[PDB]
């Protein structure tokens, strides 16, 4: 297991493999975060979360 | 939905209800974002008229987040055929856009190669409706979920009578009472990745509902990601 295969690469959610390094991005509604892993929402009532 | 527990307040947001004419339910949807819900294609059959209501668990009470909404359009995949259920995936623009709240959310759409390598590599989906509680029973007045073990492809294929297609995956129990059931169709098969939902099935079919020896039969969302996308940008 490597890159993608380890752990998601450490990202929250998508995982790519480009030039043989990890690259996350995120579902709309949702911006990477400044360590370029995690996913925040943008806005209110995010796709995919629970409510409340 | 057979076994299975009732959806808690706020747990199962994305659920959709598709009500007749009589303003009851007939299949599920789900919401994909303020204009859009994604179904099968087989429930446009079910009912000459119908439009969608959200934020409902309780089909008995008025719990305060229940919206009603009309279609506009039906998106149905041209290549739906009733003959075996192949392409049972349709979208629906709602007429006026739905007000996210308790109880009314999206689930995601997630991107296909990582959905497939991720998603349905995990051990469980999650299947939701207001189906019916037992094979020969009367629709559930309560919305449901239920944890559905992702299913062998070579396992589902040798425990079906019919063909299971390339647009098609199996999830359930061999022998265990649980399963989706009839009214469940066009529901939410989403799959949980870091406390995120992501939609990766519609409630398709089963040969009966919780059988010794079936599954049931979801269409593989991965394989429609970019037809839902074009879809929903018109
Ligand atoms: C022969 N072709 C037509 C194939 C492809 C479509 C299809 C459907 C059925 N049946 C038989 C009855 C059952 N209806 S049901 O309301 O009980 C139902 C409907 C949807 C389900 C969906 C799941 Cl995931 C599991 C069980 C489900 C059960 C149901 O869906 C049997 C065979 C075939
Ligand atoms: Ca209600
Ligand atoms: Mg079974």
């Amino acid at each position: 297991r490597k890159l993608c295969s380890l752990d998601n690469g450490d990202c929250d959610q998508f995982c790519h493999e480009e030039q043989n390094s990890v690259v996350c991005s995120c579902a709309r509604g949702y911006t990477l975060a400044d360590n370029g892993k995690a996913c925040i929402p943008t806005g209110p009532y995010p796709c995919g979360k629970q409510t409340l | 939905i057979v076994g299975g527990q009732e959806c808690k307040d706020g747990e199962c947001p994305w659920q959709a209800l598709l009500i007749n004419e009589e303003n009851e339910g007939f299949c599920g949807g789900t919401i994909l974002s303020e204009f859009y819900i994604l179904t099968a294609a087989h429930c446009l059959y079910q009912a000459k008229r119908f439009k969608v209501r959200v934020g409902d668990r309780n089909t008995e009470q008025e719990e305060g987040g229940e919206a009603v909404h009309e279609v506009e359009v039906v998106i149905k995949h041209n290549r739906f055929t009733k003959e075996t259920y192949d392409f049972d995936i349709a979208v629906l623009r709602l007429k006026t856009p739905i007000t996210f709240r308790m109880n009314v959310a999206p689930a995601c759409l997630p991107e296909r190669d990582w959905a497939e390598s991720t998603l349905m590599t995990q051990k469980t989906g999650i299947v939701s409706g207001f189906g019916r509680t037992h094979e020969k029973g009367r629709q559930s007045t309560r919305l449901k979920m239920l944890e559905v073990p992702y299913v062998d492809r070579n396992s589902c294929k040798l425990s079906s009578s019919f063909i299971i297609t390339q647009n098609m995956f199996c999830a359930g129990y061999d022998t265990k009472q649980e399963d989706a059931c009839q009214g469940d169709s066009g529901g939410p098969h989403v799959t949980r990745f870091k406390d995120t939902y992501f939609v990766t099935g519609i409630v398709s079919w089963g040969e009966g509902c919780a059988r010794k020896g079936k599954y049931g039969i979801y269409t593989k969302v991965t394989a429609f990601l970019k037809w839902i996308d074009r879809s929903m940008k018109t």
